[PDB]
DNA sequence: TCTCCGAG
DNA sequence: TTCTCCGAG
DNA sequence: CGTAGCTGAGGCCTCAGCTACGTTCCGTTTTAGAGTCATGTTGTTTAGAATGGTACCAAAACCTCGGAGAA
DNA sequence: TCGTAGCTGAGGCCTCAGCTACGTTCCGTTTTGGTACCATTCTAAACAACATGACTCTAAAACCTCGGAGA
């Protein structure tokens, strides 16, 4: 049952004011759990659509209102799909879906 | 809720940040957001951390447990106030009557003891199954001819033989203890949150331990460990070990859902208070 | 066991060696024999710790404390195997009879209105005080007749002006609050070392309210932050801040000793509990 | 009912040699029908499994081997419920599965 | 294969760029890859275009379509070589049998009176379309009784009334034959491909009309145009216009499959081409 | 109709003005009245034309033709309501006879012989020049005993050495094929403007040759190529190619006027055309 | 005396 | 001097 | 008119590293509204493979034999 | 050896506009093997999208006792 949210952003560096909705954004990411995955382009694993649908009111409450931003649901199943043409997959226990986990 | 189970054996600092606990150690190095947690183990005695990661570890339910120099768990974290209202529920509490404190108690033993003959049907012990079923059926309030303590000892006996004792120390009860343990601390940590002490158990006030009402509450769970241990009995300890965190993992059937289990015990502890506090009759069942 | 209650609030390293609990500060540092020890409060958010130490602190069964970004009580650790004698004391506190309750709650707010007295006489208001007085002195058992709240009253509106109000958003109030706020962590604190929950008050008594029992203890207190207020009343809210923390670098006689505030406080909530369980009387009296 | 499949990616640009591999590489998305999406991200429209199973083989086969770069596929549907948080849809036909055009 | 009918009626520059067709207006602009390109159609007067655009148009099996004043079909492009071994399938085609062609040609104008039939049946003519099957089952190798024309004329008399032939210029008859127009354009694209001649028709030769073998592939199609021009009788020709499109748009049972337009033509097509060369018998039908 | 050529390969933008083709090159400006014209060639692929101009192209039923990178010809027009003169032209080209193509191939493949000798001669080799003009002396129809294939060995064996060969990879034959392809090109474009399919040879019959018959009737012109890319069989490759641009610049006698190259095979595939649909006797004939 | 406001 | 076998079409 | 390939301007996006900041109730109970969260259930997608193919391009095969090179 | 918010600037990413150099390299035919293609249908399995029926908080107003500054 297992859900991912995917970010990915494009926004105006050219003022003071653009700048600062900018930060505030990422921090916003930051603290609600999300990973960075590419520069501007950010995930965040969730847990069932109701976590989902929540999650979606607490962006519409953080809009910064520039740029272009755009969210794309899928499921874990299908981000497990996703193929790597170059580089690794971050081994990141945020990024991944163990109930369990060790820190060694 | 919260999902993960985080288990550290590395010598460590934890931190705090962004909402995240920190992990370093030396090499390595983690972050996991607070939301996603639902247990911290500290298996070590190497480990840092901060008042803070604590501070925001008691703010989300997250359930912490200490460890021995051996990797026992020795302690857990109790909060105080687990609610906006602790106060109200407290009060309740105080107000639970003898009467159906006995009622509640010994519905739930009777469910222990369900469970306790299921699981002996499970390993093909078909009439000691039948056998425990008897015993359930011929008992009293507060079980003053001690018939759960009948049960109990042809369970262990048919289990893992007739010179089995669970007072020896072998890795048979070790597995056992630690399998209890973790039990115990889930009731401890959903009955706080639900505004209850857990000194005042139902037959036991605090006369001997500070956790009795946890105790009393999570007797029907306690098959559960037993099958995994059972399944494992001849495995050595730390198999055993990491055998039982299954039980975080898995799902069960509760309520014609099948839950995960500290979703269970949530709604189970809640209603059965809903029951003493005499805001509805009925009591959650739970079968193995 | 042990004796010593150990308090930490500065930005430090705990560590176990050689049986000795191990505190380095930046500059300061100290080692003290875990024997020694009785309890263990962490009142700041920056406090590094290790598991060893606790694995020990819990070997010993001492009381460890835990607290939030303000300095309060939000939970302790709970080991598995043994207590501390504060465990017990809980039963005791629900043993308290309403009678008791009433003759000590009362005494204290005796006490609450003699230091408004005091106050507004140091302030040149002769009358007003010996006005405050004649209100104590009809004081029935839970003030049934709302004394204390006459009394309080006429102390704000002389003090600050038959304009002024409690709710309103000023410099003032603001003042009393933050200073109001302080004095009650320091008794939340004292009152769950000594095994207390802070949830059951003697009259408070309320639901969204988790420390009603210190709500109730630090009534006598309040005309401390009140005289610095006042002193303050014209000053911006910043300044006001920062003299408010005279409390801790200050001294008061108590007891014919010039004692320090949290000094005052364990011994005043100490004594004030031992009664409340009957294992004195005499309740303690502090006077401004 | 068609497919659509999504690269992103991180290309390093130290060296000379870094970038040309990179500007090879974006050609060679231009050149293959891609959409950017955004800086660094970009959209290629397909209408089967086939279609894609093949398009895979072409980025396997013009791989800049440097770099961080991500495959995902997802479907029309799926793509279509995509919510723009701010700013307008990429109206453009060529980011459209309209079968008939102005 | 390739997807999208691109149509432009806005004065303009069209280009070529990295394997994009570059559109460009006064103020909007589109690039679009030409691989999803299916067919090209200049509406107006007012455009400008490239020979390397046409070039690459022309690599790709792109139908150019190119249009008057007022915004009607003139002309297509016509390209040489649809093929690597265009000769190849050429000589196969002059091997043609005078007999085959015949069989074929015949098989063909029988799927155009079923169609034209199954069309009655559907506006609830039960007995005109019982009564071309009639014509269908009696006829003889290219049509010496002229029954093509018997069905056709009770056809269109059936349809929009007793008074009208099809002669007339009006909404009606403009839109069939740019309907018709269209299909026909589809057919010569599919056959150059294949590697025909389109002026080389299975009745007539290229007498007047260079795209005879087109014309006669497309026959059982037609239909397909005047249900849409016939359920929009009754509207304005450049309403007529749009619907028309729907061709494209949609799919239609084929072999058992489900498949698009232009698809179907490219095996119709081929499969009619195998049996005149006699590499099979059996003919596609619709 | 109209009786003018019109052939561009020029970057140029075409559009259209009252009843005349409009030529915009940088420099050079053209208008030409459509009712002169009969044919438009559009060589390049920089050209640039509008969708006004086509109309009215059509509405004269014009014949237009478009050429890919390499000038050749890769489609043309098809209007629906209408014809040009060239359509008429391939039932012609089908009612060819076996017999007249005979005599036309071979009346050709004897001038490319004859050119092949006198290439020879003029190289100082008196001997294979007379030798190959021996071979030319017993053809038959169709050259079924392969004359042109050993006069054309002994042509290259001798020109560039009994070591030489076709398939090999030099600057030599690089060159050549360079050269080869262009001439081809010339026929290509000539051809279809009378109307004519190239992929149907008189002798040619190559499934992937698209370029059959042209490749047929440039047979006698190759040997033109073959002295300019001899007298530089010494130079690197790029040498080559721009001493070969030679052919447009210069003149070469044809019939008894010295002619330009184009020209020349525009009135020489036309009257060969023209023989085959047997309009005239009297093959062409081209002598270097 | 009378009637609010508002401390607890 | 008769032989093979290369490679232009 | 187009490709290929490069440069450099300037807009994106991070991170490490600065700065300044850090306890504001206490008469209790009701009510209303906007946050939580975890499961099961609908008809409907959807991967992924299977099916039955076409379009191109080289390499290698087939041709006739007059002559260069072998023997 | 605690945390926050917020800002700065270096330098790494990523794009675009703007330069440069460049631009027809077969023609004995046919067969055969390899590497691309391409549009369909069919299968269990996956999914999204409610529906279910809950529980957790917080403010604001509702409730109380009456001495008092006042009409
Ligand atoms: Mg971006
Ligand atoms: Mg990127």
């Amino acid at each position: 049952r297992y859900m991912r949210l995917l970010l990915m952003f494009d926004m105006p560096t050219d003022t003071a004011s653009d700048r600062k909705a900018y930060r505030k954004f990422r921090k916003f990411l930051i603290n609600e759990g999300f990973i960075m995955h590419q520069f501007s382009v950010y995930s965040k694993i969730l847990l069932n659509d109701t976590a989902n649908k929540a999650m979606l009111a607490r962006l519409k409450q953080n809009n910064p209102q520039r740029g272009l931003i755009t969210l794309l649901n899928v499921t874990e199943k299908q981000f497990s799909r996703m193929i790597y043409l170059h580089g690794e997959q971050d081994n990141r226990v945020a990024n991944s879906d163990e109930r369990i986990v060790f820190l060694g | 809720m919260g999902w993960r189970t985080v288990v550290v054996n590395k010598h460590s600092k934890l931190s705090y940040k962004n909402n995240h606990l920190v992990f370093k150690a030396i090499d390595h190095q983690e972050l996991i957001h607070l939301s996603e947690i639902d247990v911290l183990l500290l298996e070590t005695t190497d480990i840092s951390l901060t008042t803070m990661l604590l501070k925001r570890l008691i703010d989300e339910k997250i359930l912490v447990l200490f460890c021995d120099d051996k990797r026992l768990p020795i302690g857990k974290i109790l909060p105080f106030y687990g609610r906006h209202d602790s106060s109200l529920q407290l009060t309740r509490q105080l107000a639970w009557t003898e009467e159906r404190k006995g009622q509640v108690w010994t519905a739930i033993i009777a469910q222990k003891i369900t469970n306790q003959s299921l699981h002996l049907a499970q390993r093909d012990y078909g009439q000691k199954a039948a056998a425990l079923l008897a015993m359930r059926a011929e008992l009293r309030l507060f079980d003053p001819a001690n018939r759960e303590g009948h049960a109990a000892r042809s369970y262990f006996n048919t289990l893992f033989g007739n010179d089995f004792t669970r007072e020896q120390e072998n890795d048979i009860n070790a597995g056992l203890n630690y399998g209890y343990t973790l039990l115990l601390s889930i009731f401890a940590r959903e009955l706080v949150q639900t505004g209850c002490f857990t000194q005042l158990g139902l037959k036991h006030a605090n006369q001997f331990n500070d956790f009795n009402l946890a105790s009393d509450l999570m007797e029907p769970f306690r098959p559960l460990v037993d099958q995994i241990i059972y399944e494992n009995r001849k495995e050595a300890f730390p198999i055993m070990k990491r055998k039982l965190f299954a039980l975080f993992m898995n799902t069960y059937m509760y309520k014609k859902k099948q839950m995960f289990l500290t979703n269970i015990a949530t709604d189970y502890t809640k209603h059965v208070v809903k029951v003493l506090n005499q805001e509805e009759e009925g009591v959650p069942e739970f079968g193995i």
